[PDB]
């Protein structure tokens, strides 16, 4: 069969940027060797080692959509992959506000329509779990109290 | 964060709460009073028992 191949961001400090950058450009294996990636069981942490000197990383969700897109003749594009997460190197903290690009910053505050978002039916699940091993269940809309 | 309308606990400002009887190890019959003021979990256990209530 085939998998729909994973493409996400790695986001760098500077200066490692510059090194992960030139090593790249580069072209040998020796940056194979050099840059290293680790997952935690978390999900949401890692390392990523440049020249075997770690970095913090959190893998964090995008507000917006990006979309890998090929070409052979620059004319028509073929997508690729749907990029969703970055792994920036240095729940609501694994939430990134801004976007990629300089004109999305802030994007989920100021340019994104609060249609509402309920995760919540999780916890409503939950409470039903808790109702159907129970035996007598009591319940009132309140007041202040 | 960008300023926006706080809506309240709901149009009626009204919090639920709900007592569960259960039966413990060996003998006993404890009961636990558990409030919830989110009104996202109020809204969605109401409509399923509302639901609930059609079907009996």
């Amino acid at each position: 069969p085939h998998e729909l191949e994973s493409q996400f961001i790695l986001r760098l400090p500077p200066e490692y940027a510059s090194t992960v950058r030139r090593a790249v450009q580069s072209g040998h294996v020796n940056l194979k060797d050099r840059l290293t990636i680790e997952l935690h069981p978390d999900g949401r942490h890692g390392i990523v080692r440049v020249d075997r000197v770690p970095l913090a990383s959190k893998l964090v969700d995008l507000p917006c959509v990006m979309e890998s897109l090929k070409t052979i003749d620059k004319k028509t594009f073929y997508k690729t992959a749907d990029i969703c997460q970055m792994l920036v190197s240095t729940e609501k903290k694994f939430i990134w506000n801004h976007g990629i690009t300089l004109p999305l910053k802030n994007v989920r505050k100021r340019r994104f329509r609060k249609t509402a978002k309920k995760d919540v039916e999780k916890e409503v699940k939950r409470l039903l779990s808790t109702d159907a091993e129970a035996v007598s269940t009591r319940w009132e809309i309140i007041a202040e109290d | 964060t960008a300023s926006v309308t706080s809506l309240n606990s709901s149009a009626t400002g009204r919090c639920l709460k709900i007592y569960r009887t259960f039966r413990d190890e060996e003998g006993k019959e404890y009961v636990r009073c558990e409030t919830v003021r989110k009104p996202a979990v109020i809204d969605a256990y109401v409509r399923i028992r509302t639901t609930k209530d059609e079907e009996f």
